[PDB]
């Protein structure tokens, strides 16, 4: 329900507390998920000077044209 | 006249010793040949729980009894 601490246990917040550091929205697939992915995980990372970038572990053929990092 | 019956029966023995083919080949292929579609039905069944993630014991199956136990 907040950054600190969220209603999903596969979501996680990384609020940064420094102008130094960046901003990331980590999700993890699980449950009704594919069986071939269901240990991979796909985050949204934003650096601190305002840059959102998405990245994730699934396999590439996997990967659409959105996330190819 | 004893020659006619004699014909008959070396008729009778031409015909009645048939050769059977080994039609064997016949019905092991066509039993065989229902196996793989009732085990192939069965492969959507298997892909669809798995893509969704399910258990094995949440992997509901239409299966039902065949005359083969394959």
């Amino acid at each position: 329900s907040t950054a600190a601490v969220t209603g999903q246990t596969g979501l996680t917040i990384t609020y940064p507390a420094s102008a130094t550091e960046s901003a990331a929205i980590q999700g993890t697939f699980g449950n009704s998920a594919a069986i071939k992915i269901k240990n991979q995980t796909l985050t949204w990372t934003r650096t601190p000077e305002g840059a959102w970038s998405c990245a994730t572990t699934v396999e590439a053929k996997f990967k659409p044209a959105g996330c190819a990092s | 006249t004893l020659i006619e019956l004699m014909i008959v029966v070396a008729i009778i023995g031409i015909l009645a010793a048939i050769a059977i083919p080994q039609y064997q080949n016949y019905i092991a292929k066509s039993q065989v040949s229902r196996v793989m579609s009732e085990t192939g039905s069965l492969k959507t069944v298997i892909e669809t729980c798995i893509l969704d993630g399910k258990t094995a014991a949440n992997c509901e199956l239409g299966w039902t009894n065949s005359n083969l136990l394959g």
